[PDB]
């Protein structure tokens, strides 16, 4: 069990660690958070009291350093940092403990939501759509845009995932027009799995890590992102058995997560009715389809 | 965008365009079968490629054997045209490609896009204008040629004849949609409108009689009369 120290709390802020949140008053006593599960990525995150703008925040893997938040007065934000004196962070988080200054990190031990939402996200493959290569951990905020979205403005900040576009050349071979539109399963098992992701498990990471960004951070792009390679493999008549229910799972699992206030702004009603109930999928995603029935009818 | 109405000179310029209309590509008739059923057979259709600047028609003749054994025949109706569209710009050297398509039905703009990816600088526009195109199988030169094909065929017209020499390419489609949407309002008056007068007749190279001037003005007249009298006795006025 790990942990990430706070040097201070200098402004008032909502602190969010995975799905769970707590507010930290300006210049309060805290000092971090403590027994993060190891064997998972996580996101640390922040919202400014005075600032409801510019949600951000900081994926990281306790494994790959020690880490650490500090805010910086130049810059207005708590910025996360990794300590390479080992001895220094075992002693400044070993006297924050003794001084119980830190919260724990509230798993339930029933609950497996957030490896049901990172299954398949591992950091290295998070730093490849994040570049800042000098840092172990990757920053995230609300207003990024990815690489697709630059194509239609500073390309170091951007997020780049892997371009999905059903009207591009990649997407369609010359003679099949209308078979490849229709049906998108060349796209999708021999360009961007075969070619591209090499495999599910990183198309997976990268859909739950898309729609991770969307949910916390309401990355507009990232929720693009998230619902393009839903709908790729719902316009696909031929997927893997596999595929499709490990698909289900994730899909039922985030729209469980997702805060009911906000469907509004996370769900695409086009997607969602064209993959439930017109797509070739759409009597493949059981558990999906049941937690959508009974959240959000409207929506469909 | 879309055309309207409010950029109705655009087509007049000096940027080649074309129409293109899908709606007689995929021609049935519905009959009842021995058993008591209903089945359809197919019938030639064509597509409808027309220059309005210059009257340039072109015709892709579409034979029923292009629908054998294929299913879900109204959707490949539209990717057929698209192909086929997109085999008439790369026939047609760079100096002639068209700048922009314009689609009379928004069911098109899909598959007209996909066959004309590479073509990035195309731009592929729907319309909000209610066009006519749909009667050209009213054109009895042009319903002859479709009806006779026993293969894959394209045939080139010009659908202003000559008019060109004296009116302008305004003028010219205004005629063309006005003779258009009286053959599609009440086909039997309209054609009997065209050739009432035996000494007014169609050269062998042209499709609509050869009209002077003023004869032109009486003619129009008489349709747009069609047209305003079916549209009044339609909607209550
Ligand atoms: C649908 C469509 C596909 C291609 C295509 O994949 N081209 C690659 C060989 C570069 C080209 C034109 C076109 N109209
Ligand atoms: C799940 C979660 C979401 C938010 C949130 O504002 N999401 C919007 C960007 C859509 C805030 C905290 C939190 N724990
Ligand atoms: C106003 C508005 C905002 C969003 C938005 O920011 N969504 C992110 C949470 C993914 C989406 C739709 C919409 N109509």
């Amino acid at each position: 069990m790990n942990t990430v120290p706070f040097t201070s709390a200098p402004i008032e802020v909502t602190i969010g660690i995975d799905q769970y949140s707590f507010n930290v008053k300006e210049n309060q006593p805290f000092h971090g958070i403590k027994d993060i599960p190891i064997g998972h990525v996580h996101v640390i995150h922040f919202q400014h009291a005075d600032n409801s703008s510019m949600r951000y925040g900081y994926w990281f893997d306790c494994r790959m350093g020690n880490f650490y938040i500090q805010y910086d007065p130049k810059d207005g934000l708590y910025k996360m940092m990794e300590e390479r004196d080992g001895a220094k962070f075992e002693n400044i988080v070993h006297n924050f403990k003794e001084r119980q200054m830190m919260v724990s990190y509230p798993k339930i031990d029933e609950d497996d939501t957030w490896y049901n939402l990172t299954e398949f996200v591992q950091m290295d493959k998070i730093r490849k759509i994040v570049r800042k290569d000098e840092n172990q951990f990757s920053y995230v905020d609300s207003s990024m845009t990815t690489v697709q979205e630059n194509e239609l403005s500073d390309p170091a900040h951007s997020l780049n995932y892997t371009v999905i576009n059903f009207k591009s050349r990649e997407a369609i071979r010359p003679g099949h027009e209308m078979e490849d539109f229709l049906d998108k399963s060349y796209y999708l098992n021999t360009v961007m799995l075969q070619g591209i992701f090499k495999n599910s498990s990183n198309y997976f990471g990268e859909l739950q890590f898309a729609f991770l960004n969307a949910m916390f951070f309401g990355n507009y792009g990232s929720s693009l992102q998230w619902h393009a390679m839903i709908e790729l493999i719902c316009s696909s008549a031929t997927v893997p058995k596999h595929m499709l229910d490990k698909l289900d799972e994730i899909l039922y699992y985030q729209i469980k997560t997702l805060p009911e206030q906000y469907s509004d702004i996370l769900l695409n009603e086009r997607v969602w009715n064209i993959c439930l109930y017109s797509s070739f999928q759409k009597n493949s995603l059981h558990n999906t389809e049941k937690i959508m029935e009974n959240k959000y009818p409207e929506l469909l | 965008g879309a055309m309207n109405s409010s950029n109705y000179a655009e087509l007049f310029n000096n940027d080649i365009k074309l129409f293109v209309d899908d709606t007689n590509v995929y021609r049935v008739t519905v009959h009842k079968t021995f058993e008591g059923n209903v089945a359809t057979k197919a019938i030639n259709g064509c597509i409808f490629t027309l220059n309005p600047k210059t009257g340039h028609l072109f015709l892709k003749i579409i034979h029923t054997s292009v629908w054998a054994g294929q299913k879900r025949l109204s959707q490949l109706a539209k990717w057929k045209t698209a192909e086929e569209v997109s085999a008439l710009v790369r026939s047609l050297p760079k100096e002639e490609q068209p700048k922009q398509i314009i689609v009379t039905r928004k069911a098109m703009l899909d598959p007209l896009e996909v066959h004309m990816l590479d073509f990035p600088n195309i731009a592929i526009r729907p319309t909000e204008l209610r066009l006519p195109f749909s009667a050209a199988m009213s054109i009895d030169k042009l319903s002859d040629v479709v009806m006779k094909a026993t293969e894959p065929q394209m045939v080139l017209f010009n659908i202003y004849d000559d008019w060109l020499d004296r009116i302008s390419s305004y003028t010219a489609f205004s005629r063309l949609t006005l003779l258009l949407r009286a053959l599609k309002t009440n086909e039997e008056s309209a054609k009997m409108i065209l050739l009432s007068d035996p000494t007014i007749t169609i050269k062998s190279y042209h499709l609509w009689p050869s009209f002077t001037d003023e004869q032109w003005i009486t003619i129009e007249s008489q349709m747009r009369d069609l047209i305003l009298t079916e549209y009044g006795r339609k909607y209550n006025v």
